[PDB]
């Protein structure tokens, strides 16, 4: 029994030295004997290598005293419609160094904004994990051929979360205390999140007893929408995937049910726009 | 394509871990609410007759110890995120560490919450010799 959370996406054909593995699981087989591992003298340790780690499948189902949920009811997320913002992410494969892993490339909202990253990975060396660029393509396909251009107009992702906090904090600020993103098959929104969002206990803001929806790695403090400004990452937001409501096919078969104005131009702020109308005409419409 | 590295027993923790702001804290938290220590780590096989230092080039464990690869005993090398030290590098990867038997459940949070001497190499309250 295995996850592919944390998936060797490397194309080296051999595992680690028991020093250098992260798990029992990606020891080399060579080491592998009686139900455990043994240090081999002579063989050593490898002192080169960038393993890209894969972040698809991460499960957010813990229960944690003083944590709040990520994952919301649909009764919950009604109450809290002034915080809706429809998210969607379209990604660029891992090839050359790596293959089997997505990368977020274009992160689409429901204030139309759409935003363009550098394909970033987490590679994992003998001294650290680092986060950085990776060789990744557009998926093939005709459907996918307008993320061609897009490959060379990426910010790196320092740049692209302040932007996510302006942009999200600009927008709420007079309408809620909290985010909710509203998501249709959230595995791959989830995975981006791991680039701009953090968690934590409930906390108040650094320049009033507002809840703490940002966090900035400069200081380590916390702030409000009214608050964030050059803050860095997204805190404690809260998100609903559409999907599984009972909808059968794709976003925009549903989506198309009740609403007429929202044509598809096959961008990720346009899947994002079409989440959350879905969402508001299913909830709050007759 | 692509080779697994992990087991759906560690999915949770290590997720909650891989997003907190203080991941150390995060999983102190979630053992206090009861979940289960991350398991897979590598544990070694030795003549248990080693010095009993605590984080050594070969596998050291004397009879109250085990003998685990240091980067699986590592929060930070577990859930893939940045190393709390200042440039950021591991003193764990590409080391053994020698845990107390009595600790070997939750060798993860083991290093989180214990020192090394650096006078005598042992962990302080686990074989620390200057106390
Ligand atoms: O033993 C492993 C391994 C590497 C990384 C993660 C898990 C297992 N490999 C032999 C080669 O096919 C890759
Ligand atoms: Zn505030
Ligand atoms: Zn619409
Ligand atoms: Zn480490
Ligand atoms: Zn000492």
């Amino acid at each position: 029994n295995v996850t592919g959370l944390f998936k060797d996406c490397s194309k080296v054909i051999t595992g680690l030295h028991p020093t250098q593995a992260p798990t029992h699981l990606s020891v080399d087989t060579k080491f592998k004997t009686e139900g455990l591992c043994v240090d081999i003298p002579g063989i050593p340790k490898d002192m080169t290598y960038r393993r890209l780690i894969s972040m698809m499948g991460f499960k957010m189902n813990y229960q944690v005293n003083g944590y709040p949920n990520m994952f919301i009811t649909r009764e919950e997320a009604i109450r809290h419609v002034r915080a809706w913002i429809g998210f969607d992410v379209e990604g660029c494969h891992a090839t050359r160094e790596a293959v089997g892993t997505n990368l977020p490339l274009q992160l689409g909202f429901s204030t139309g904004v759409n935003l363009v990253a550098v394909p970033t990975g987490y590679v994992d060396t003998p001294n650290n994990t680092d986060f950085s660029r990776v060789s990744a393509k557009p998926p093939p396909g005709d459907q996918f051929k307008h993320l061609i251009p897009l490959m060379y107009k990426g910010l790196p992702w320092n740049v692209v979360r302040i932007k996510i906090v302006q942009m999200l904090s600009d927008t709420l600020k007079n309408l809620s205390d909290r985010v909710v993103f509203v998501l249709w098959a959230h595995g791959f929104e989830l995975t981006s999140m791991k680039y701009f969002v953090k968690i934590g206990p409930e906390r108040t803001c650094c320049l009033c007893d507002r809840r703490a929806t940002c966090f900035s790695t400069a200081s380590d403090t916390y702030a409000c929408w009214h608050h964030s400004i050059g803050f860095d990452y997204v805190y404690n937001p809260f998100m609903i995937d559409v999907q599984q409501w009972g909808f059968t096919g794709n976003l925009q078969s549903n989506h198309d049910l009740y609403c007429q104005v929202h044509g598809n131009a096959h961008v990720a702020s346009c899947d994002a726009i079409m989440t959350r109308c879905l969402a508001v005409h299913e909830c709050f419409v007759k | 394509a692509g080779n697994a590295t992990e087991v759906p027993a560690n999915s949770t923790v290590l997720s909650f871990c891989a997003f907190a702001v203080d991941a150390a804290k995060a999983y102190k938290d979630y053992l206090a609410s009861g979940g289960q220590p991350i398991t897979n780590c590598v544990k070694m096989l030795c003549t248990h007759t080693g010095t009993g230092q605590a984080i050594t080039v070969t596998p050291e464990a004397n009879m109250d110890q085990e003998s685990f690869g240091g980067a699986s005993c590592c929060l930070y090398c577990r859930c893939h995120i940045d190393h709390p030290n200042p440039k950021g590098f591991c003193d764990l990867k590409g080391k053994y560490v020698q845990i107390p038997t009595t600790c070997a459940n939750d060798p993860v949070g083991f290093t989180l919450k214990n020192t090394v001497c650096t006078v005598c190499g042992m962990w302080k309250g686990y074989g620390c010799s200057c106390d």
